[PDB]
DNA sequence: ATTGTCATGGAATTTCGC
DNA sequence: ATTGTCATGGAATTTCGC
DNA sequence: GCGAAATTCCATGACAGTAGTTAGTTGGTTTTCACCACAGGGAGAACCTGGAC
DNA sequence: GTCCAGGTTCTCCCTGTGGTGAAAACCAACTAA
């Protein structure tokens, strides 16, 4: 027994510590504070909160439903490559409205410039991608191709073609479309060019695809002030409104002018890291997000321990399935009350 | 090659209501061909229910009407309620 | 809506006139309680199959093709109304 | 990488007849173009009630004539003993069965 | 609306395609689907059983930045619940209405 | 408040949609009146009407007279699962005089006016307590 | 003729012991 | 054993005229 | 004055309708083949019943 | 009632069928978009 300035409170025995809190926790499955104010109606003892934290680490009905209130930190701006044909960012769009028996459009953005390439297909299979790049590998051979972890790219067949070319396949972390950078941007360009052309007519967009990789590839980057053509080739082709400012020069010498054009480009700004950021630690318990969460189901899986940290945004976790699932830190949550 | 069948799934029903009972080979084929026939009556009436209402979709509603047509009287009261248990149990899962 | 005593609406000459179309000269007086029985068996196996079509499309009117679809089911096809 | 535990859809509904095999016999039998995810569940239950109801009755006639296994005579005789099972299979011959024992009670000897 | 004018209900509707306007109900639907989620872990989702639980388990969760029950701010005192306050039993109910 | 529920049926009425006896709840200090209709006067039909009440209000002590559903075996099996120890005054007189004469006089129209009968009782002034039960319940003045 | 929100865990803050 | 981005219009900024 | 304990603070995320469908892969289920422990019938006889009278 | 004929039951030996145990094959379910 004890006296408080709000009334008489009760000191329970040491054997009755875990039982009295667990029966108050499971009344509404709350966390640290609404749990505590239930006990603040009958009981009181020194270090109440050291026992409530002792509960929640065992209560595995509450770890896999509540989401984190701790955002991930600053995003990474990775640097541009120094040549073209180094990173291609590929991603099917569609199902679009149909035309000519086409629904899916492979979009191959160069990571150097923004020079898009379009190769429409009937269905996003493996072989529809493979013949779509045999047109494009006729031009030149890339070192690295980034993508998402698609249904067609992760096939064991598609990788066996990719090892022939010298393609270093690179895949995004799963359920993270933000990783594929430029292709998710130019797909907001292609669907703002083909949107603008097709206003007030039936969407016959298979006609307008030779337009798009000539209309976007000659849009000046308004914060770089160049064409995609100039940063890829060096001079404009026979287009309307093409520069004559390079015709006062020698092409045999402006090749090495062009390598100094490419290394003076604008680099983006990293945002300031907000206050409630958090960093992964090798050994910290983390919880992935459930991939396709069904209705009335856990949003998160059971806890997992970080094996390796690759950068401050990419971490390899050890899932319940026994899985070394290389997820982002916009997937994970910090496991509550370690 | 492979002949698909319903012979295995009879022993998983025969050993539910008569666990001390075998069944012969030539009587399996009747309960085999009972299934394949009573399959395509229910499907082949749910199929023709899709055209009569201009839908390309066999729902689990259309199998219920194609059992209240083929089964008469007191089987049509049980086999409806012996399906909606196995759906409500199914959909609350997964 | 409930209107009873209408299995007795199949009157005594109108079963005799149906008997005359079958080629029947002399009949008994106890066919009349047999015909009304065999008739209501045949309409409790058509209306029971017709209404499950009309309920399935969530219609409140059992339309002309519905009955023909019910008679399609039993193996007694009716031409002339569609279907 | 690995994946989760593959729980069959026959075990997710409490049935015994499959739903994976029924759901490819509604898209390779040209019954319609779209087949719902719940329809081969609901149909594998009705295939499972009616497979019991014969074998429930086929178990009894095997027992009443002191047999361990059910030969087709019992399937012949479990059908046409039940009334509503007979009205389903009223047109249907069962192989190797013969008929029910029946005399019209006029041919009885004098 | 014709039923609503009988009761004296002033209907109020949100601006369309703006679910952020309806404030608390979009919050408590993230509570009901975090209570019924937590109860129904590892069993078939028979959630029609657990609905008398939810409007008694959430309605006695202390608001952790207001420090009160929904019961106390609606009624004034706890009902016969586990872990109910006795700090109001030192008072008179005839006067704590205006408290 | 939430002290003791004096709970009593009223009937048998003319049934409307298969309901016979009306469960009336008298609160401990406030006198608020819940009106849940029951199908039959059994233990089964009142607890399912009391389960809607348990989500809103739970009394400290359940105490009424001797009946068949208010004195039963499974009624106490459920009550001790909750943890309730077994054992305003003008609201008892409405059971015997007022509400019996209000729920008799309409042939099937008593089932329809159950919230209309309910909302007038809670805004009734009590000269002994100098408040209404709705104001004592919710603490609004 | 309408408008976010609010549970929740580091983390900073205040109490306060003597 | 991987990581946003980048077109776009007020709006602030710089040029610069004389 | 240091440390520990009770408390307050605040930035964040998720709820919004949610069902699908496709493509590729894997794990488990199923069909099939080889097998023997057995159940039922065939055979003989002992016991049996009713129709012939 | 009475005698016998064809049947039914009981037992023993024998066979064929079935229920199963093990590999292969294929489809169903899960995953990422
Ligand atoms: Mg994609």
């Amino acid at each position: 027994k004890v006296s408080r300035p709000e009334g008489v409170k009760i000191i329970p025995p040491q054997s009755d510590r875990q039982k009295i809190v667990l029966q108050a926790h499971n009344l509404a499955h709350t966390g640290r504070e609404a749990t505590l104010l239930k006990i603040a109606n009958l009981y009181w003892w020194p270090n109440m909160r050291k026992d409530v934290v002792k509960q929640l680490g065992r209560c595995q009905q509450c770890l896999i439903t509540n989401a984190s209130n701790k955002a991930s930190g600053p995003i990474l701006r990775p640097d541009r490559p120094q040549k073209p044909f180094d990173k291609f960012f590929i991603d099917y769009i569609g199902p679009l409205p149909p035309s000519q028996g086409y629904l899916y459009v492979l979009v191959v953005v160069d990571g150097m410039t923004g020079f898009t390439w379009l190769y429409p297909t009937k269905a996003p299979s493996t072989s529809a991608t493979v013949k779509s790049l045999n047109v494009l590998t006729s031009i030149a051979i890339p070192k690295v191709i980034h993508s998402d972890q698609g249904a067609a790219f992760t096939s064991s067949t598609f990788a066996e073609w990719a090892k022939e070319r010298g393609i270093h396949l690179e895949f995004s972390t799963p359920y993270h479309p933000q990783s594929s950078g430029k292709v998710e941007r130019k797909n907001s360009d292609i669907k703002r060019l083909l949107t603008k052309l097709l206003v007030g007519r039936p969407t016959k967009w298979y006609d307008l695809l030779p337009v798009v990789q000539l209309a976007l590839n000659n849009t000046y980057s308004p914060v770089l002030k160049y064409t995609p053509h100039q940063l890829l080739f060096g001079i404009d082709s026979n287009t309307p409104f093409a520069n004559q400012d390079t015709l006062d020069l020698t092409r045999e010498e402006e090749l090495s002018l062009l390598q100094e054009i490419r290394t003076s480009l604008y680099h983006p700004s990293t945002p300031p890291a907000s206050s409630r950021s958090w960093s992964p630690v090798v050994g910290q318990l983390v919880q992935e997000r459930v991939a396709r969460p069904a209705s009335l189901r856990p949003r998160w899986h059971k806890p997992s321990t970080v094996l390796k940290v690759l950068n401050p945004r990419t971490v390899v976790i050890l899932d319940h399935l026994g899985n070394n699932r290389t997820v982002s830190i916009d997937n994970l949550k910090p496991t509550s009350h370690q | 090659s492979r002949k698909e069948s319903y012979s295995v799934y009879v022993y998983k029903v025969l050993k539910q209501v008569h666990p001390d009972t075998g069944i012969s080979s030539k009587a399996m084929g009747i309960m085999n061909s009972f299934v394949n026939d009573i399959f395509e009556r229910i499907a082949g009436e749910a199929s023709r229910l899709a055209h009569y209402n201009k839908r390309s979709t066999i729902t689990s509603r259309e199998i219920q009407t194609a059992v209240r047509l083929l089964l008469p009287g007191e089987l049509a009261k049980h086999a409806v309620s012996e399906g909606t248990k196995a759906v409500t149990k199914y959909t609350s899962s997964k | 809506k409930v209107l009873r005593d209408n299995i007795q609406g199949i009157t005594k000459p109108a079963i005799r006139r149906l008997a005359r179309r079958g080629g029947v000269k002399r009949i008994s007086g106890l066919i009349y309680e047999e015909t009304r029985g065999v008739l209501k068996v045949f309409l409790e196996n058509v209306i029971r199959d017709a209404v499950t079509y009309t309920e399935h499309a969530k219609r409140k009117t059992v339309t002309a093709m519905d009955v023909v679809y019910a008679l399609k089911r039993q193996g007694r096809t009716l031409y002339g109304f569609g279907g | 990488k690995a994946r989760a535990k593959a729980k069959t859809r026959s075990s997710r509904a409490g049935l015994q007849f499959p739903v994976g095999r029924v759901h490819r016999l509604l898209r390779k039998g040209n019954y319609a173009e779209r087949v719902g995810a719940g329809a081969p569940v609901y149909l594998a239950a009705v295939l499972e009630y009616l497979t019991a109801e014969i074998l429930e009755l086929a178990g009894n006639a095997a027992r009443d004539n002191k047999k361990t296994r059910i030969i087709p005579r019992h399937l012949q005789l479990a059908i046409r003993n039940d009334e509503e099972l007979n009205k389903l299979l009223g047109k249907v011959t069962i192989a190797q069965g013969g008929v029910l024992p029946n005399i019209q009670a006029v041919l009885l000897p004098k």
